[PDB]
């Protein structure tokens, strides 16, 4: 239950922000991968032809 | 008659009301079935009498 | 209701958040109350017993 979590009723009912916070920090490692990937194969690797 | 004309009511509270009423609805988490029934009882109340 | 919010169950229809709205009203209205009754009688009645 993502749902007990969401209740937060008492510390022995589910009390999930374990969860949120590793999908948090998935989301942000996963983000700045692919930022950087696209800077790379768009701005960085034709300047690096350049070079 | 007269004691009401020297009496006026402090109009800051209009300020004070407005944080204190939305702390009160700030909470939006039905931790339980307890508090579960008051909302659907509240709800069904105030839903039944314009119904 | 309850499983259907442990379970994600897709072809739910129901989901219950007009309940979160009246819950919150009815503390709310209790909030207002109690704060008008606190300065009723602490800050107006004795002013309402000098004049």
């Amino acid at each position: 239950g993502f749902y007990y979590y969401q209740r937060h009723f008492v510390d022995s009912e589910l009390e999930c922000n374990d969860v949120v916070l590793f999908w948090r920090i998935q989301r942000m490692l996963a983000i700045t991968a692919n930022t950087l990937r696209q800077q790379l194969t768009n701005t960085e690797v034709r300047r690096l032809e350049k070079n | 008659e007269e004691s009401i004309k020297r009496h006026k009511w402090n109009d800051f509270a209009e300020d004070s009301l407005r944080v204190i009423q939305h702390n009160a609805l700030e909470d939006r988490s039905i931790s339980d079935k307890q508090q579960w029934d008051a909302a659907i009882y509240f709800m069904e109340e105030a839903l039944q009498a314009r119904l």
